[PDB]
């Protein structure tokens, strides 16, 4: 139910309650993307697993669920 | 040499502490160049040095000996205590300048020296130079790492400076940061008590300080629990949880404080604003429409001033919404996040459980209804 | 003999002490210079790394046959903070384990002249772990000849067990640069 990559960036946290500022990890929106050749290779690898005869509407309903 | 002669003669001529005199001479002869810093620290923070220049002469001779091979920070605080001794602040300021020049090093030494200079000249009276030195000190300190045991002196300096000016908001911020940096246990009970009282006063008088759950939960606001100065904690509760009735009830109490005598109107507006916040928060997310009569009753103001109060609230940004004066209703949609108790967290948890059940129900419904097409 | 060694160097606030001419920092630099020269003169496949023991307990240079890198990195060092040495030895052992040459015999040599405020129980536990994982240690102590020398001797004996001769200690009282003793010590003598 989620992507495999969780991206973080260290940032100083200036607390409003006067506690000492400490370095903390801050999340950054991470997603998976492919070059043209990377997409070609991964599509070849998933040639028989990935289902493409779904239809746009069916895929969007699957995205909703 | 001169130093051997001075140490051997003052071993007995010098007033008191033959044991540590012998320890210092033995360490110097051994030429270890450490544990003598700790010995001099102890021998300088030990008593009977106030009221005399024995500390000054000790410092002078010892730095003439080994000013170079000392931990910069250690040299700085021993110089701080030396300057605590001795007076005529022109010589003290020149001496601190020479100290900083001697100890250009890891910014902790320089930053503590600059804090000392700022404190000295603030006590002298000049304030603009204290402002600029505080600005430079904060700028240099921002580059440092976190826990270092050196931020407390600057935070105290800034607190005193802003208190002297009367900038209660900045003083509140800086004193609370000082409290966070330092430990309660090191602070004596009396110092904790007085600091908590003054921090509470700063919170009351803060132009933009509208959060008080954090204060009421702050550990240092506990030395006032069984205290005569307490009279500030009950007011703080009545002031956070907007209750203007209890505010006037304690008016006979908090009115004594001279600082909280010309700011009654300021505090009155502040409490009425917090009361608006509190009533809006207490009301649910559906029937959050406030009538002018309700707000007037709650805040002990009139329907002709509740309107200005609400606009002031919106401007300061504590609440979001609109006003319909034709029907005299204040539509609200958001209030500043407020601290929650354990029961409130539990109730929020139950609401979250209801939300999760609804989400799961429609997940199941969509999946079952679209099972054929759904991939 | 194929040797993968790391030098743990204590660089606490005490290493501005001048009991060793000119200062313990320069004495330590000379000591590491001579020990690394001995390592190089030994089987050239032997490799040497550098760990600094301070409030950060950091690793400066990992295993590397070259010596100029280690010398420059150790020159770019200042004394600050206190020593932990338990972290120190554990991190050193991890560096040993993650060495390209598995056939290299594991070696840690620690200059630890300082007050070691670590409880003897954990000292002996770490010693047992190191010996059972087959890493020998040759500890070097200077300055405090009494505060921690008993603890270091007990640590070395615990590593020794009954016949684990690989574990050794060398304590040198104050004097000239820490060169003559290190040269005429059993450690470099056996090289």
């Amino acid at each position: 139910l989620g992507l495999p990559t969780e991206a973080y960036i260290s940032v100083e946290e200036v607390h409003d309650d006067g506690t000492p500022t400490s370095k903390t990890f801050e999340h950054v929106t991470s997603e998976i993307g492919a070059e043209e050749a990377e997409e070609v290779g991964v599509e070849h690898l998933l040639r028989d697993i990935k289902d493409t005869t779904v239809g746009t509407l069916s895929q969007r309903i699957t995205n909703q669920v | 040499k001169d130093v051997p002669g001075f140490l051997q003669q003052s071993q007995n001529s010098g007033p008191g502490q033959p044991a540590v005199w012998h320890r210092l001479e033995e360490l110097y002869t051994k030429k270890l160049w450490h544990q003598l810093t700790l010995q001099v620290l102890d021998f300088v923070q030990d008593p009977c040095f106030a009221q005399g220049d024995g500390l000054i002469k000790l410092y002078e001779n010892f730095i003439s000996e080994f000013e170079h091979r000392v931990n910069p920070l250690s040299l700085v605080e021993i110089i701080l205590h030396v300057v605590r001794q001795m007076t005529d602040p022109n010589v003290a300021l020149t001496f601190l300048e020479k100290t900083r020049e001697k100890v250009k090093s890891s910014d902790e030494a320089v930053i503590l020296c600059k804090t000392a200079i700022g404190a000295l000249k603030l006590n002298i009276g000049d304030l603009q130079v204290t402002k600029e030195t505080i600005e430079d000190v904060e700028e240099m300190l921002n580059n440092l790492p976190g826990v270092t045991s050196v931020h407390s002196r600057f935070y105290d300096l800034s607190s005193k400076y802003y208190q002297t000016i009367g900038n209660h908001a900045s003083y509140y911020k800086d004193a609370l940061r000082f409290l966070g940096c330092v430990d309660i246990k090191d602070l004596p009970v009396s110092e904790q008590q007085e600091r908590a009282f003054t921090l509470g006063l700063a919170g009351l008088l803060g132009e933009g300080v509208f959060n008080f759950g954090e204060l009421l939960m702050h550990p240092v606001l506990e030395s006032l629990r069984n205290t005569d100065r307490q009279w500030l904690i009950d007011t703080l509760y009545a002031f956070n949880s907007g209750n203007v009735e209890r505010f006037q009830t304690l008016k006979t109490a908090w009115g004594q404080q001279p600082d909280l005598a010309a700011n009654e109107a300021q505090l009155l507006r502040k409490i009425q604003l917090l009361c608006l916040m509190e009533m809006t928060f207490t009301r649910p997310a559906n029937h959050r429409q406030l009538t002018f009569e309700e707000i007037a009753k709650s805040a002990k103001i009139t329907v002709n001033e509740v309107e200005l109060l609400v606009m002031k609230a919106l401007s300061v940004g504590l609440v979001k919404g609109s006003i319909d004066e034709v029907d005299k209703r204040v539509h609200m949609t958001w209030v500043q996040p407020r601290v929650l108790d354990l029961q409130q967290i539990k109730g929020m948890k139950d609401r979250l459980e209801f939300w999760c059940t609804d989400v799961k129900s429609m997940e199941m419904l969509v999946e079952h209804q679209a099972h054929d097409i759904l991939t | 003999v194929l040797e993968s060694t790391m030098v743990c160097v204590d660089n606490s606030e005490y290493m501005r002490n001048g009991d060793f001419l000119p200062t313990r920092l320069q004495a330590q630099q000379d000591a590491v210079n001579i020990v690394c020269h001995s390592k190089t003169r030994s089987n050239p496949e032997n490799n040497v790394g550098l760990i600094t023991l301070a409030n950060d307990c950091e690793v400066l240079t990992t295993l590397t046959p070259d010596t100029g890198r280690i010398l420059s990195k150790l020159h770019t060092v200042q004394p600050k903070g206190k020593i932990t040495f338990c972290t120190g030895i554990r991190v050193a052992h991890l560096a040993l384990k993650h060495r390209q040459g598995k056939n290299h015999k594991m070696r840690i040599i620690a200059f630890v002249g300082s007050p070691v405020e670590d409880n003897e129980k954990d000292l002996v536990k770490l010693a047992k772990r190191l010996k059972k994982e087959k890493v020998n240690v040759d500890i070097i102590n200077f300055g405090e000849e009494e505060v921690n020398t008993e603890k270091l001797t007990a640590f070395v004996n615990t590593l020794n067990g009954k016949d684990g001769t690989g574990s050794h200690l060398v304590t040198v009282p104050p004097g000239p640069s820490l060169a003559d003793a290190l040269i005429s010590s059993p450690i470099l003598a056996g090289e």
